[PDB]
RNA sequence: UCUUAAGGUAGCCAAAUGCCUCGUCAUCUAAUUAGUGACGCGCAUGAAUGAAUUAACGAGAUUCCCACUGUCCCUGUCUA
RNA sequence: CCCGUCGCUCCUACCGAUUGAAUGGUCCGGUGAAGUGUUCGGAUCGCGGCGACGGACGUCGCGAGAAGUCCAUUGAACCUUAUCAUUUAGAGGAAGCAGAAGUCGUAACAAGGUUUCCGUAGGUGAACCUGCGGAAGGAUCAUUG
RNA sequence: CUCCGCCGGCACCUUAUGAGAAAUCAAAGUCUUUGGGUUCCGGGGGGAGUAUGGUCGCAAGGCUGAAACUUAAAGGAAUUGA
RNA sequence: UACCUGGUUGAUCCUGCCAGUAGUCAUAUGCUUGUCUCAAAGAUUAAGCCAUGCAUGUGCAAGUAUGAACCAAUUUGAACUGUGAAACUGCGAAUGGCUCAUUAAAUCAGUUAUAGUUUGUUUGAUGGUACGUGCUACUCGGAUAACCGUAGUAAUUCUAGAGCUAAUACGUGCAACAAACCCCGACUUCUGGGAGGGGCGCAUUUAUUAGAUAAAUCCGAUGAUUCAUGAUAACUCGACGGAUCGCACGGCCUUCGUGCCGGCGACGCAUCAUUCAAAUUUCUGCCCUAUCAACUUUCGAUGGUAGGAUAGGGGCCUACCAUGGUGGUGACGGGUGACGGAGAAUUAGGGUUCGAUUCCGGAGAGGGAGCCUGAGAAACGGCUACCACAUCCAAGGAAGGCAGCAGGCGCGCAAAUUACCCAAUCCUGACACGGGGAGGUAGUGACAAUAAAUAACAAUACCGGGCGCAUUAGUGUCUGGUAAUUGGAAUGAGUACAAUCUAAAUCCCUUAACGAGGAUCCAUUGGAGGGCAAGUCUGGUGCCAGCAGCCGCGGUAAUUCCAGCUCCAAUAGCGUAUAUUUAAGUUGUUGCAGUUAAAAAGCUCGUAGUUGGACCUUGGGCCGGCCGGCAUCGCGCUCCUAGCCCGGCAUCGUUACUUUGAAGAAAUUAGAGUGCUCAAAGCAAGCCAUCGCUCUGGAUACAUUAGCAUGGGAUAACAUCAUAGGA
């Protein structure tokens, strides 16, 4: 049987200590302030952030000189540029280390959106992400976790469909129409 | 088993070929032929991977059920013939021919060639013995027996051969200070000149062998194959000249392609 | 509590020693007053009256099992 | 605060006559299917000589060749004895644990009212006691007083 | 017999700059700044140094030595009281 | 994330465990459940047992067609024509699929070898003689299917007899030189000869011989061969050396005669090479156990010689001979709920545990065994026998093997449909075409994994903190919320055209018309004394019922039970049980302990094991910008690399250690590129005028040990200059 050999992974880890008060609160900061659902939100994105700085880390014990340092180096700076995580100048990858779990939840498309108006609120921007009403390029992303790219940055915008940014009317819009006519 | 094996599944193919591990259960088994089935590539790849002149596994039947294919010199029907190094692959309805040589990466690469290039390959000998009768005669890498050969010609030497007479036309002593094309390993395809050769009682021997711009590596006997006489090859090297180089210099080549673009 | 010189100790047992008695329990059997192992208010066991064991041995007593067979079912026949 | 015998209830394991029981494996011995090869065998079947005879015969030509059979070899399988291992029954004997509102004492912790304890040995309802040697974990870091 | 020095012993006293849970210890010191060499041995309390097999012994016994099960503590040093 | 908290006490500091706290590509179970993508699934106990159905057949222009049909249909000389079914013939069915019972240096892995073997097929080369007294080819045999027809048996791809007819089935039989050399050898002359005519393809077996050196005409290969190969003498009751089949015509007569030719091909036989492979085979490596210290050897155990057998080496087997082989570095024996690896879970590092399962290797087909065919099988969707189990019978007999796919029973804590298709990947056959329970597609599927709804925005508000007056005020700022308050906007869950999708279907992705007032299109599972986040609420009970992993709660005012209310955590998920990992520095190599907490043997000796003082220049420097390349008082070079007399030479001790490289299956791990809308994934895709094509990619790394090669030669091993038997 072929399809066995497709691989799937796991994407978040859930806390050694459950109940704790000070990690509790700070996690209701992010969850409440971004506009999440639950809690592996966030969680997925410490795992992967854990995953870079172990990345990091390793090529911080090697040398400079050392090929593998200088290559992955690179291309882990250009992928942390590339998305923004990382600022001007900030290129020696030990700025990699000091990122924080804040700076991906800014290149989200949920708070994106948000930041650049067109919403009135973070929780207005997820449900106006889900009903097919922004789009980025070209294509309608509909996923409020998209990690923007600075590249298509400046061209997320409404659709060319969405009532809001598009072309016609809405269910209950037209059906006020209708029973108005 | 109480036989031979007929399947190939996927996972198990050579890792050259670039097959999908999802893209089927099972790969093209290697017909037996003048090619040793790991250092091969059959016909099917050639013509639906690479060229795209075919979608299926049928289709690629029913072209060479045409006959327009035709493999070093003869026309040639099996679905998984087995060419190899310095083959030529020539389809004269579209008027085109290929020599078979590797990338730096190790990888066939179908190398675009006229006619004239088309008359001749390059073979090196296995072996020269005596056969019935004391007749001379020599062993090919590429299963071919030549009889009445030069007795200039050694055994590892390479020799050229006339795909319409059928016999040797040129060779080359395989020795020190001539272009090498190296045919396995993680070296394949690096050309170079032979620097050295240590040899060891009762085992393999060492080639040392340099690369146009410095950089110096080593094979085993088994993996050379002299191209020509001297710096200058005897045949067309492929879209890169045989010269190996780091990740990161490719790095570089993109961005610096990606400068201008 | 009466009493004795001392009140049968370690052990052993329905034993060649137990009346009751074909003791009770188990085992061997189709069926066992027989046998072996236990039990012990032992009519009436018991320490050189030697107590308890015990390999080897025995024309010593006893129970069972395999083989064997006119011992028997059930007699017949042959020789001197 | 605390120890042990004993009485009652339950749980777990131990010894145990019973040539105990069951199951599976192995060593040897006995019998030994079928095949394979070997030896005879020769049903009948192919020039169907010849005699040059009158579809018929025998002298026949050598070559095929079945059933059977002979000796070797592999060898299932069955049976006896043995052995091994894993389970399982047992009169009776005897350990540990736990429970409970029980009986007898008072062994230990204070100099615990005989300081405690270790080895060995003997004795006694029980905890224990006593002899011999040892230890302080002693109730003495001390006699020039 | 008196004084001084060296070596090797049995110890004692005073003190940490040391260690330790502490009592204490100049060796129980030179341990999370963790590595001189090597032998034996422990892994909560019981059951138990018991059962069984082996082996040594005249015997008493020695050496080797479980398990089923049970239980939240058992234990060490020091403090205040009684 | 290299982490701990509750429980011994009146309190304290320890030891030490119990308990909590996280995961599992790790199973079952419970409650719950809307969408998209993804995919494990009768392994665990029973390698237990099977009703039924399927899983292996096959045909080209190119072996054989009046046997009976079909379509041309004949001018009735020749055709069975062109297409064919059946059938004989050839090939295949030894691969794949399934499972993990036996199996503990065994299978297996990395690494070797075959000069010790077989190898249908592919690819390449190669091929004379058969008898003729080698003085150049010497002739054509019956009988069997499909079919016709008679039958037996209850019986089934059980079976008999008669009548025909084919061959690339079967059996015969023509064969190509100088014969190139070699042996006889009438006579000739004397021979060193000329010689008249008699004896010789290739295979096979044996024997003899050739296959050459070293400096003052020898000439193939290997590290190494009586090697490759040649010559000779014979030997075989020789497997062999074409009586085969297609189209296409198209040069020209010799009798102008399918006329002499001569092509490309299909199949076939034989030797060598190659390829697809195996078979053995070297070195190193595997869990627990000594309450398993000896095991093997008569009758093969260890070796020798000669045989036999094999494809071939070998005690593989036989006869004779010797007495060996293994073992505290653990033999032998036992356990394994033990196939091995690639790998998996967990991971600060070091580790611990798992690995039936889709890739590789092995093994088996109810248990044993023995075979036929074939290149290849000790084959089981082949046979033969026995053991067990069972089916039919007309009672004489006959037929068996789901650890293949589906399905049923059983067993269990524990697992899906008796579905569609060869469209993709490939395989197979005589084959472009047939077939494929391989394999793919769909139904079941909360095994795991991904993304992601269950509302958003506004103003009213009895109100509530600041912030504008802060005084005295009051409201008003982010709306924080009871608010079935109010107002329209947003949308998919759903449903439905079509299109797409697909082998055909369905699902997804697109998308006409419907699809929201909060009662509904309503989210749940565990908790609320502590550990541990969240009640000094209210009713019931009264050491009962119950809860409680642990500590504990309950005896009439229960923060712990039973309930309502409210809150807490996670959330389309969560709880429970069991194994395992972490925590555990409570297994301690890194890295624990042993005075009193558990723990120094009564004491000394001693073999193995483990460990072991110092010392032998690379020291004092020239040289050019870490290092070459060198001189000091640097044992040689003829032989290869060898500078314009010269660096940089190989054997006359062995190794570990380190350095670099080779060669290392992929999948998985890490890691580059790439906007599957994101992600888990995948290995793609991206630009062009997102126009007759351009540009491509499909990197790279780790890989413990063992083996191979390269430099270093500090450290550390074993061996060894005093009979001088030294240079
Ligand atoms: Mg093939
Ligand atoms: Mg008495
Ligand atoms: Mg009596
Ligand atoms: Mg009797
Ligand atoms: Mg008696
Ligand atoms: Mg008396
Ligand atoms: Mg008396
Ligand atoms: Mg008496
Ligand atoms: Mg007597
Ligand atoms: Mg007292
Ligand atoms: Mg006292
Ligand atoms: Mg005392
Ligand atoms: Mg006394
Ligand atoms: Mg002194
Ligand atoms: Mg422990
Ligand atoms: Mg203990
Ligand atoms: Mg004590
Ligand atoms: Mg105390
Ligand atoms: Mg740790
Ligand atoms: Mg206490
Ligand atoms: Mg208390
Ligand atoms: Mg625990
Ligand atoms: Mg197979
Ligand atoms: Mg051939
Ligand atoms: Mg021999
Ligand atoms: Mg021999
Ligand atoms: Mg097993
Ligand atoms: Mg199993
Ligand atoms: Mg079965
Ligand atoms: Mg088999
Ligand atoms: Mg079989
Ligand atoms: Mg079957
Ligand atoms: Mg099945
Ligand atoms: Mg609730
Ligand atoms: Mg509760
Ligand atoms: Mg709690
Ligand atoms: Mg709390
Ligand atoms: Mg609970
Ligand atoms: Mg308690
Ligand atoms: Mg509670
Ligand atoms: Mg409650
Ligand atoms: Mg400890
Ligand atoms: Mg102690
Ligand atoms: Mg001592
Ligand atoms: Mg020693
Ligand atoms: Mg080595």
């Amino acid at each position: 049987h072929v399809n066995f050999y497709r691989n799937y992974g796991k994407t978040f880890k859930k806390p050694r200590r459950p109940y704790e008060k000070e990690r509790l609160d700070a996690e209701l900061k992010l969850v409440g302030e971004y506009g999440l659902r639950c809690k592996r939100e966030l969680w997925r994105v410490q795992y992967a952030l854990s995953r870079i700085r172990n990345a990091a880390r390793h090529l911080l014990t090697l040398d400079e000189k050392n090929p593998r340092r200088i290559f992955e180096g690179a291309a882990l700076l250009r992928r942390m540029n590339r998305y923004g995580l990382l600022a001007e100048g900030q290129d020696k990858l030990d700025y990699v280390l000091a990122l924080t779990a804040e700076n991906f939840l800014a290149r989200r498309l949920q708070t994106l959106v948000f930041k650049a108006g067109m919403a009135k609120s973070i929780h207005h921007a997820r449900v106006l992400i889900r009903q097919r009403h922004i789009r980025v390029g070209r294509q309608i992303v509909n996923v409020p976790s998209f990690m923007v790219r600075v590249e298509s940055e400046k061209h997320i915008d409404f659709s060319l469909t969405s009532p809001f940014g598009g072309g016609p009317a809405g269910r209950v819009k037209r059906k006020n129409q209708k029973k108005a006519s | 088993a109480r036989g031979l094996k007929k399947h190939l599944k996927r996972l198990n193919a050579p890792s050259h070929w670039m097959l999908d591990k999802l893209g089927g259960a099972f790969a093209p088994k290697p017909s037996s032929g003048p090619h040793k089935a790991r250092e091969c590539l059959p016909l099917i790849l050639i013509l639906r991977n690479r060229l795209k002149y075919a979608l299926t596994y049928r289709e690629v039947q029913s072209i060479l059920m045409q006959r327009h294919i035709m493999v070093d010199g003869k026309v040639r029907t099996d679905k998984t013939y087995p060419a190899g190094f310095m083959d030529i692959i020539s389809i004269p309805k579209t008027g085109e021919n290929y020599r078979l040589l590797y990338d730096t990466k190790g990888r066939f690469r179908l190398h675009s060639v006229r006619d004239e290039d088309a008359k001749f390959k390059l073979c090196k000998v296995r072996s020269v013995q005596f056969g019935q009768k004391g007749i001379p005669y020599l062993n090919t890498y590429d299963g071919r027996t030549i009889r009445y050969p030069d007795p200039l010609i050694k055994a590892n030497d390479t020799i050229k051969l006339d795909l319409e007479t059928n016999k040797i036309v040129d060779f080359i002593k395989f020795d020190v200070g001539n272009v090498v094309m190296v045919t396995g390993g993680r070296n394949t395809g690096r050309v170079g000149v032979i620097k050295n050769r240590e040899k060891h009682k009762g085992t393999f021997e060492t080639i040392h062998v340099e690369d146009a711009q410095g950089h110096q590596f080593a094979t085993r006997l088994g993996n050379v194959f002299t191209i020509g006489k001297g710096t200058k090859p005897w045949v067309s090297l492929p879209k890169g000249k045989g010269i190996k180089l780091t990740i990161i210099e490719e790095q570089r080549k993109r961005d610096a392609a990606a400068q201008a673009a």
